């Protein structure tokens, strides 16, 4: 009763309800200190950013948008002379950042605007000081987190050559996190470990035959294929949600590194009865009940997997905007063999299918959790999951928590 | 291109929407990418919609471009008709969807469907959301509105309250009521509220009030020739206003002017020994044309500040904000750039800032206390309770609303002055 | 002696005064010295009222005392009574005539005015500003009120509304709505807004509302006795509530419940997904009995929040406190004492503190956010705009008001995180 | 035209609308660093305090009222026993204090406590490092401002001696106030001088035979009794309200000091000149204007002064308190001769006077303002004057601001 690994996915493509990759950098720019993202494109796409911001758009953020005027679609290149006055203006404001990206929009794309060149030019204008990328985030090639994805893989390939056998961690974990991460890799023995990205420019990961990476993010398909070009080698592991997701990650390190079971289990038994006592705390309110998630961030599997494994929840319809094959098996090894799979989404029949089911808690994203709230149904908002601490140990209970409180909430409410 | 960080308006499809969703019975479609769907946020999460708009994408992407984009919205539209059978709907192109071929027109007429769908045209690039709103709501109105018989009782519209309006809800409620208090009817208050089988008996009025020009002027021209219909040009915003408001009506219908002013306070509160020190105190106005124009008012001659900066942001309303500033001796800032807000604010040193969510950070960064008086709607200025800020009701709720936070000020600063 | 800077509620006569003031037509006479005019600053500033109080004090100084203090009282009622030609008037001593031997009582029997001077005993040193409201209004009813011919229609009497009085105005305007939307009318409304003579014709109503258990309980039972009419026993504070005293109503009156919620948004504001964050933050509530026992309601059964503390300034209202604390598992704090307070605050580590001015000033210190829930208050918490909490409207204010702080908190916090921490 | 040393003044009592002697403790203290005010009295005197206070209550203060109750309505020895335990409590709970001002209210004086005595037994008790004084403010014999006065006269029995022949200013001042009086003493030749009440408890000046004092509050009658009958002789002057009341305040000082007319003009002269282009801006309100004056501080008849002769206002009725004859004679002799005066208050009475006269503007306090506006008549709240800085060359525009405001806002808004 429990693994999908032949369980027959969904592949699903209509109306879509989801975010466009430009909203990663809502959060990934907080990581990368020594950063600026530019997003070329839409005044609609400065009116998502500021949306998604929220509060933060106040603080002088390290993000932004080049918007396109009448004047720059009227057949005439430059084109790169208006971005490039328009990114010396940015530099100048500003000397401090380091790391440039040049955002690529669904308008900047349609406009068949070669941004890649653009990032090789304004390099040769403005080395070594500042260093300028270039990545695409539309709503056309990008969903979500596989915003973060692109950023992260169009570094790969000017990332310091190494033989040196090293450990990467992919995926931007907020600070708290990456810290406990970097502790235990520490107290169990394995040498030196850097993550990506990095929290400066200026210390960022060398790669090179010898490079071991585990993802710490299930949304970094590109950047694998990136690391993988230049001989760095996957660690495969399921992603550590939860005490057994944690275990099972820092595990498949410990293997690959020879460290004794002996030292495996010294290092890691507080932290584990420590999270495990932290879980039950919601196990009443959460158990037996049905759970059902829209495709928003692609942590739904393995979520799914921290759900019903260590919170006793009924698994229904599990989708996700992409399913790769060979990262989420071992978190599909582990998922009920009762779950439905989708990749992707046609919004109206995925509703239909929601409707039909009746779940107990519904994971979405804001344009349908209200609607729904109305409908009856008890929802647990998506993006939340995203840029709050939910791995590893330490935070297993407050990741159960976030579950437990929305069906806290309607009981409580019932007088 | 113009380096972007913070924006007053979206852009045009997303007042497109706010008509829209401000409706009942039409599906609007856009032309567009996945992913511009982020747009329902804002109503389902700002205005506590409990229903998802009225709206949907073809949601082309990278692998279904080309001749593609066109099938995908003949079926968006398809379907949407399918699904919801509206009395009538709209179709329109996201920016991005303007850098196609693809005729909404065009392909709209092909497919003929049993209701009408008006095929809209919103500049992504050279105009902003309310104008989108606005040219929306007319385009509805030129599409559905025909002249027809006056009715038997004296009646009016109501034009321009729509979705992700600065308190429509209760400008509504507020406006009919003393509207009602004169004997006047309301016929149909649109977009809000109205649905497509409203806008034909639109006619059947005797006059309409523009409530809101930003997003109701061009509907309310196009019923002026097309129905014979007058309509208000004073916006009851602030106690003179309402009572040249009122004035302005009464001469349009011929009725005598009655009010309630039982529950009026804010003449008394401002009268009262109690306000003295709010004589002389420098204000900044900012936020949209109507709202400011309305606030300037209020501020110099109903609560006695020294207006000592004034401007707006949507262009559209650049002429009435300046005839309205020079009677205060001042020249109108229009600006869509808040950066230049932060320097004329800076310059104008005021003692307090009546603006949007925007100028409430500007004003907190310089220490300065701050009243929100319009849109960009946040979560926050969008209340559970009654809070019009037009007609009596409303003139309360501004006493309050702006003395506050001075007040407040006050006490803080004295506060801290005796703790040493 | 009792060391004292804040004080929660003010003297006995006082109440006297916010009996008087939130009348018409009848004129109050106090015997005290110069000076304890002061009051009048507070009807006339923070009530922002436009006439001068119709209250009046013998006014003795050191130059006339002895038996000038009994001539002097006597002048004040015959000059009270000349000018103003008031339906009723009332007499009582302040303070410091307390501890004179002059009787309020003989001296007005004994000028024998042409309308009735009811005479009121205050205990000033040991009763405080509630009571001389509530012991006012009683006196006042006791002396004006007769039985009488119930009304054609089902009518009702609104009890407890005063002058100082947190949202009377308000609360007085939105249960008249609700009442008559079950088709009961209004009969008079004492004190706030009646006359003496308004005060004859209350045994005709049916039933009365106690709207302020603490100015209103005692005239509530007088009249249940004389006039054989119940008064209700749940004030209409929260959504739960309301619906409690409309059940009330209906047990005491016959009539089906009609409720107008065409414009009650709270209930779906709480549901909302925008709310979910409220769910098990810590409040602490001080103030009332009524308002700090109405409150915890909403906050647990309707909001979300686990109470965390509660407690009041108002020694009267102590047992129904106590009952009520005991059904959130808590120990009820009854105290006058701020510092009191701001230690059980300190204790309770509350993410939000629903109380009083002081407890503004207690949170402010803290850097804790917090809202007003009771009187007393400042100028600021008497709005010009429409502010009831009692009934549906008073729902959608109460939701407003305690969220706000909040997500002005959350916000603050989260921008200083920002930029950058 | 302009004399007044000779006007039939009007003497009243009857009902009043008048602060008592404890709201002098709002603003004394603020001055007093070393001090704190203990109240005995009634919950009503509590309060008084914290309706006056506004939100100074919330800032923890130097003062607070032990508060009777049921056991100490008496008799005298228990009375006696728990104040000092009280006292004792106050004092531990802050050792910050060098002086305690035990503050004699209405239900004190009735029930009889000698809180004279008390002071006295309470120095012995908490000596040396604690002077414990005792005044009335009570509304029996003090009105508003009068609490200064009893105060500062309770003070000056225990000053120290001295034989040096010093300048005392006499009466609280704002710190900012205080600082330009001192320096444009100093820059005048005279020297050295001393405030009273110092900002200080061991600051505090000395009298003797030799001591020279000017008043710079007009409600000080019992204070100068004291000083003088400590030997100091007082400096007569109108008050320094204005340019001319500023002016001639420093004139008398600088000639009973030997100081030339040439070195006066010098010293006097810029900040005269900036001062009365500072009162230009308001005489266009002002001028020809009447004023109305109901009685608070003692304040009255100095400000009328001023308005009438710098602001061209036309006086109808000024009342006060109290009408020191000595102290205020050369005001009087200042102000126009039609004016009409009055000493005390019956209040019905006045406010039919008012009526009958239809003043442009009124000064009254908050208890009388709201009620005045809602008739039609301008209103200024008096009780501003007594804590807003308003004395000297520098703040002579802003006392001018303090008159015109309120009539350009009833202008403003119809
Ligand atoms: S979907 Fe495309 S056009 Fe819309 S905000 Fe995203 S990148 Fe911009
Ligand atoms: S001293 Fe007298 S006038 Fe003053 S507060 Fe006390 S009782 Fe009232």
């Amino acid at each position: 009763t429990f693994g999908c690994t032949d369980s027959p996915v969904r592949r699903e493509r209509g109306q879509k309800a989801v975010f466009c990759g430009l909203t990663s950098i809502v959060w990934l720019h907080r990581k990368m200190q020594d950063a600026f993202f530019l997003v070329v494109g839409s005044r609609t796409c400065a009116h998502l950013l500021q949306a998604a911001a929220g509060v933060m758009i106040f603080a002088e953020p390290r993000f932004g948008t080049a918007v396109l005027e009448e004047q720059d679609l009227a057949g005439l290149a430059d084109a790169h002379k208006e971005l490039d006055r328009e990114v010396a203006k940015l530099l100048e404001r500003r000397p401090d950042i380091r790391q440039l990206f040049l955002v690529g929009s669904c308008p900047s794309e349609v406009l068949k605007l070669d941004l890649d060149r653009a990032a090789e030019r304004l390099s040769g204008l403005h080395a070594p000081h500042v260093r300028v990328y270039s990545y695409t985030g539309s709503g056309l090639d990008t969903t979500f987190t596989q915003g973060e994805d692109t950023c992260l893989a169009a570094m790969v390939p000017t990332l310091d050559t190494t033989e040196a056998a090293e450990l990467i961690v992919v995926g931007a974990l907020p600070d708290v996190v990456e810290d406990q991460c970097l502790s235990l890799l520490t107290q169990l023995g394995v040498g030196p470990v850097r993550m990506l990205p990095a929290r400066r420019s200026d210390i960022e990961p060398a790669v090179g035959p010898n490079t071991r990476f585990i993802l710490a993010q299930p949304f970094l398909g590109e950047t694998t294929g990136a690391l993988e070009r230049r001989g760095a080698k996957r660690i495969a592991a399921p992603f550590p949600f939860g005490e057994e997701g944690t275990t099972l990650w820092l595990k498949a390190v410990a293997d690959a590194y020879g460290v004794s079971a002996e030292k495996f289990e010294a290092v890691t038994a507080a932290p584990r009865a420590r999270a495990k006592k932290a879980i039950a705390a919601h196990l009443e309110t959460l158990t037996g009940k049905s759970l059902f998630m829209f495709p928003d961030s692609q942590l739904e599997i393995p979520l799914a997997r921290f759900l019903a494994r260590e919170c006793g929840m009924k698994t229904t319809e599990i989708a996700t905007p992409f399913l790769h094959k060979a990262i989420m098996a071992p978190d599909l090894a582990l998922l009920p063999s009762n779950t439905a799979l989708t990749e992707g989404q046609d919004l109206e029949a995925q509703l239909d299918r929601h409707e039909a089911i009746n779940p107990d808690l519904t994971v979405c994203g804001l344009g349908l959790a209200n609607p729904l709230e109305a409908k009856g149904h008890a929802t647990k908002w998506a993006i939340e999951l995203v840029f709050t601490p939910v791995h590893f140990y330490e935070q297993a209970g407050d990741l159960a928590g976030l579950f437990s409180r929305p069906l806290r909430r309607r009981a409580l409410l019932n007088g | 291109m113009k380096l972007t960080l913070w924006t007053y308006e979206g852009p045009p499809h997303v007042g497109a929407m706010r008509v829209a969703t401000a409706m009942k019975d039409l599906q609007l479609v856009l032309h567009g990418p996945q992913g511009d769907t982020y747009a329902d946020l804002l109503f389902t999460m700002i205005e506590r919609r409990n229903a998802r708009p009225p709206v949907s994408f073809s949601t082309f992407e990278a692998s279904h471009m080309g001749t593609d984009t066109a099938i995908l919205l003949k079926d968006a539209l398809a379907a949407a008709h399918a699904r919801y059978k509206p009395q009538a709907m709209a179709v329109a192109l996201t920016c991005t969807a303007e850098l196609l071929q693809d005729d909404p027109n065009g392909i709209s007429r092909a497919l003929n469907l049993p209701v009408p769908v008006v095929p809209l045209e919103l500049p992504s690039y050279s105009r902003k959301e309310n104008y989108g709103a606005d040219e929306t709501f007319r385009a509805l109105v030129r599409a559905l509105a025909v002249p027809m018989e006056r009715t038997p009782e004296v009646t009016c519209n109501l034009l321009g309250a729509t979705a992700l309006g600065f308190r429509h809800r209760d400008d509504v409620a507020e406006v009919t009521k003393l509207l009602a208090t004169m004997g006047i009817k309301v016929n149909v208050c649109a977009p809000l509220g109205a649905s497509p089988d409203d806008l034909r008996k639109l006619g059947q009025a005797h006059f309409n009030v523009l409530m809101y020009p930003e997003t109701g002027e061009s509907a309310a021209r196009h019923l002026e020739r097309a129905c014979k219909q007058p309509f208000t040009k004073i916006v009851p915003i602030g106690v003179g206003a309402t009572r040249d408001f009122l004035a302005e009506v009464s001469k349009i219908t011929g009725l005598p002017v009655v009010t309630d002013e039982s529950t009026l306070r804010q003449p008394w509160w401002s009268a009262s020994v109690d306000s003295t020190y709010l004589t002389g105190k420098r204000v900044f106005i900012f936020g949209d044309g109507t709202h400011v124009i309305a606030a300037a008012r209020i501020a110099a001659k109903e609560v006695g500040f020294e207006v000592v900066g004034m401007g707006c942001y949507n262009r559209e309303m650049a002429r009435p904000l300046r005839t309205a500033a020079a009677e205060y001796g001042l020249e109108a800032l229009i600006t869509d750039d808040y950066l230049e807000v932060e320097k004329a604010i800076e310059a104008a040193a005021p003692e307090l800032i009546l603006g949007t969510q925007m100028e409430r950070n500007i004003a907190k960064k310089l220490g300065l206390p701050c009243a929100v008086i319009s849109a960009p709607v946040h979560v926050q200025d969008f209340p559970a309770r009654y809070a019009p800020q037009m007609g009596f009701e409303g003139a309360n709720v501004l006493f309050d609303t702006w003395v506050h936070p001075l007040v407040m000020g006050l006490e803080e600063h004295l506060l801290t002055m005796f703790r040493e």
